[PDB]
């Protein structure tokens, strides 16, 4: 296995998902050198759980799942096991089991327009709260009161909803990229290997 | 049950995005005037408006007696409030049209010099100049009657223009006035004897303004005797202080007369402007200095977009800017300072002031949209001069090292330093409560408009002791000659906060434990004092201003005991000065006119 692992390109990407529709890129059959990432090193956050930063590269497991979207400064810390708040209530929740990587980089000079990126999304409402990996696009208006509903009237609200990303707004508000390393041993030949293993 | 935290949680998320539209509009007016902006400010405004009106009346939907989660009561009381939305339509963009032309005139006025009439002059950067350091009663004369003759004539049918529809609006808010709007500000609904009424606040402010009566009466004497050593025929020894006499074009801070009045003028200079001047400081060095007091004590630094976005010089660009000092938060974690900082003490302790608005902003961000700000305007502005007072004590300058090192301590400095204080702390006091009087009379209809100046200067010789020198008719609107009158600004603040100062220093110095004198006391690099201060700033106006009060003074309202312990050597040496003095003015002597 001498084909060298695609994680650059989750990274190096022009636009990112916005979370509540999240992506995902399962990485299968190669080499895993997590040295790319570092060409969008200047990062906000990277965690990992179950495996150490200093330790990819040295990685061998059954798959990798590569997860991106677009998030604020301030959620970044919802993405981690065991957290609450609307971006991993109804958004995107991680497993408490987690063994992963989340990266997260700032993104304003291509994310953010003088007049609002309002081509970025999170889910605002939800009857129940997701369980984790799970992603859910509906439309559907939220029915908050008793009685029934109609298109964004009251008591009944758009489900979804639309940061301003705006150039000057401080850092708890900019656009943040966010890629989570999902690492899998399942029960069959390991093909996503490390270059030090 | 309650759709109401749902309704308010997709209500915070769009007033924010808007309410940044509206300030990032009003802020590219306040830094380059021009028609094109004036106009885009205008429907910034408009669609802020439009968006508030649909909200309040969905809120007045929810039965707010239903609420029993006084965080979400507040809220939805706040929002239950339709402020501006109560004015419509040709009504709100009439409205906005006065103010624009109000605020471009302040801050575009220029009058000029009958000696020299090719020298038409600013006030934001230039005539201030003139009324800082001036000793020339003719000289200070036409500047003075030149503003208000020029601009304040120009002002006056827009102030009354202005009073209509400003009181429509609070009637429809169900208040008697504006000036009951304004006072609804220190309105607290908690328990026990957490709660306030609007109408306390005349009889608490009047309570105390007696208390503080004597000493700025002490101090009143004692600047005329000084005043009357440069100006011996111009003033009695028995009435008035002239109104173009005073530090400012107005009668507002006393804190230019401490060159023609520092008590024993042979000692270390209180004032430490020249220093700065050779010291060869700027603007960027006097807010870095701000910056490390603040976090001397715990608080954050500044934001990147704070020195990135910020207006701290002047702008040399041709740019035509509004210069008064203001702090902004444009709700987006994008705070800025609006100011044209000059290289004197002045500036420097005014950079403390509006940077603690700012930390101030950044404290309670963690609070819903409705819930972010002060527990009562004077708590913001008195936040940001609790740390000047510590900025200010000599000990601090010395450690700055704008003062000389050497230890000349004694209470001959004490009185010196006591005294530069009591001309812009004690001074402001009358003048602040006057004016605002002034106001809620003119709001409430209790001045017709054919006797507003006649009831203008007839309060200012009664309270404050200040006559004018030339007459004026009902053709003037001096009031409106202050920013804060013609650019819509509430000024009763400007007294609650300087007592409330006193009362949160007095705490914060028990912390500290600093022993003795209150007006020794410095909170610098006292970590425990700046977290009892930002434990409460992070309420904002979460939870009842009284609470907020006892939670680090002890004290449910306002409370002149700190105040004049701090002035207590000043009084005594005052006194004395005046034992063969009228501790009083009367209204009886002119200065020709
Ligand atoms: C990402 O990789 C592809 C590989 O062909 C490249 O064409 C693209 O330009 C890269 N992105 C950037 C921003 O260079
Ligand atoms: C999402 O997946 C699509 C699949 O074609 C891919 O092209 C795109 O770059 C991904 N966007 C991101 C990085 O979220
Ligand atoms: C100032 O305003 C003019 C017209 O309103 C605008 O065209 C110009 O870009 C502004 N200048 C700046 C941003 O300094
Ligand atoms: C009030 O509602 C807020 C959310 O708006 C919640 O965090 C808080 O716990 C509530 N307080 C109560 C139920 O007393
Ligand atoms: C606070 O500590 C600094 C750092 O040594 C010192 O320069 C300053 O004088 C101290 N502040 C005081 C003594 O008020
Ligand atoms: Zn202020």
């Amino acid at each position: 296995p001498t084909n060298l692992c695609p994680f650059h390109e989750v990274f190096n990407a022009t636009r990112f998902a916005s979370v509540y529709a999240w992506n995902r890129t399962r990485i299968s059959n190669c080499v895993a050198d997590y040295s790319v990432l570092y060409n969008f090193a200047p990062f906000f956050a990277f965690k990992c759980y179950g495996v150490s930063p200093t330790k990819l590269n040295d990685l061998c497991f059954t798959n990798v799942y590569a997860d991106s979207f677009v998030i604020k400064g301030n959620e970044v810390s919802q993405i981690a096991p065991g957290q609450t708040g609307n971006i991993a209530d109804y958004n995107y929740k991680l497993p408490d089991d987690f063994t992963g990587c989340v990266i997260a980089w700032n993104s304003n000079k291509l994310d953010s327009k003088h007049s609002g990126n309002y081509d970025y999304w999170y889910r605002s409402f939800r009857k129940s709260k997701l369980k984790p990996f799970e992603r859910d696009i509906s439309t559907e208006i939220y029915q908050a009161g008793n009685k029934p509903c109609k298109g964004k009237g009251p008591n009944c609200y758009f489900p979804l909803q639309s940061y301003g990303f705006r150039p000057t707004y401080g850092v708890g508000h900019q656009p943040y990229r966010v890629v989570v390393l999902s690492f899998e041993l399942l029960h069959a030949p390991a093909t996503v290997c490390g270059p030090h293993h | 049950e309650e759709l109401a935290k749902t309704f308010l949680d997709k209500f915070n998320q769009e007033a924010e995005d808007l309410d940044h539209q509206r300030s990032l509009a009003a802020w590219n007016y306040n830094t380059n005037i021009t028609k094109e902006n004036t106009e885009k400010m205008n429907e910034a405004e408009a669609k802020w408006s439009a968006f508030y009106e649909e909200q309040s009346k969905l809120a007045k939907d929810y039965p707010l007696q239903e609420i029993q989660n006084f965080t979400l009561k507040r809220q939805l009381q706040a929002l239950q409030q339709s402020g501006s939305s109560a004015l419509s339509a040709n009504k709100r963009e009439q409205l906005n049209t006065i103010l624009n032309t109000m605020s471009t005139i302040y801050s575009t006025g220029k009058v000029c010099n009958p000696k020299k009439p090719q020298e038409c002059l600013l006030l934001e950067p230039g005539l201030d100049e003139i009324m800082a350091n001036s000793t020339d009663y003719s000289e200070r004369l036409w500047v003075w009657e030149g503003w208000r003759s020029e601009v304040g004539k120009q002002l006056r049918p827009l102030y009354e223009e202005y009073v209509v529809l400003k009181n429509e609006m609070a009637r429809a808010n169900n208040y008697e006035d504006y000036g009951d709007y304004w006072r609804g500000d220190y309105e607290a609904e908690g328990a026990d004897g957490y709660g306030y009424n609007r109408n306390q606040l005349i009889e608490d402010v009047e309570r105390t303004f007696a208390e503080i009566k004597p000493l700025y009466e002490h101090l009143h004497a004692y600047v005329r005797a000084k005043l009357m050593n440069t100006y011996p025929s111009y003033i009695s020894p028995t009435g008035c202080l002239p109104a173009h006499l005073l530090g400012d074009m107005w009668g507002r801070f006393w804190t230019n007369l401490y060159s023609l009045t520092v008590p024993f003028p042979e000692k270390p200079n209180i004032d430490v402007t020249d220093a700065m001047i050779n010291q060869n400081w700027n603007a960027v060095r006097i807010f870095k200095e701000a910056e490390k007091f603040f976090v001397s004590v715990g608080l954050p630094n500044m934001t990147q977009g704070f020195w990135e976005n910020s207006m701290l010089t002047e702008p040399t660009d041709g740019r035509k800017v509004v210069c008064h000092p203001t702090a902004w938060d444009l709700q987006k974690g994008d705070f800025r300072i609006k100011m044209c900082t000059k290289v004197t003490m002045d500036n420097f302790l005014t950079a403390h002031h509006e940077m603690g608005h700012i930390q101030y902003d950044m404290a309670y961000a963690m609070q819903p949209y409705l819930l972010r700000n002060g527990a009562n305007e004077g708590f913001h502005e008195a936040v940001g001069e609790i740390m000047s007072l510590s900025a200010s004590t000599p000990k601090h300058l010395k450690s700055i090292g704008l003062l000389p090192s050497d230890f000349r301590e004694d209470n001959e400095t004490e009185i010196n330093f006591l005294l530069k204080q009591a001309l812009t702390i004690v001074g402001t006091l009358p003048f602040t409560y006057m004016l605002e009087k002034w106001r809620w009379m003119v709001f409430k209809g209790e001045i017709p408009k054919d006797q507003w100046m006649k009831k203008w200067w007839e309060m200012k010789r009664e309270i404050v002791g200040v006559m004018e020198p030339v007459p004026h008719d009902e053709t003037y609107c001096d009031p409106a000659a202050l920013y804060h009158v013609s650019n819509d600004f509430s000024f009763i603040r400007y007294y609650t906060r300087t007592i409330y100062q006193f009362q949160f220093q007095e705490a914060l110095c028990q912390a500290a434990k600093h022993e003795g004198p209150l007006h020794k006391c410095d909170i610098s690099n006292s970590t425990e004092a700046g977290q009892k201060l930002l434990n409460m700033l992070r309420l904002g106006k979460s939870k009842p201003w009284t609470l907020a009060l006892e939670n680090v003074v002890g004290a449910r309202n306002m409370d002149v005991r700190p105040l004049l312990n701090y002035f207590e050597p000043l009084f005594g040496w005052l006194k004395d000065q005046n034992r063969n003095s009228f501790v009083g003015w009367n209204t009886d002597w002119s200065p020709y006119t």
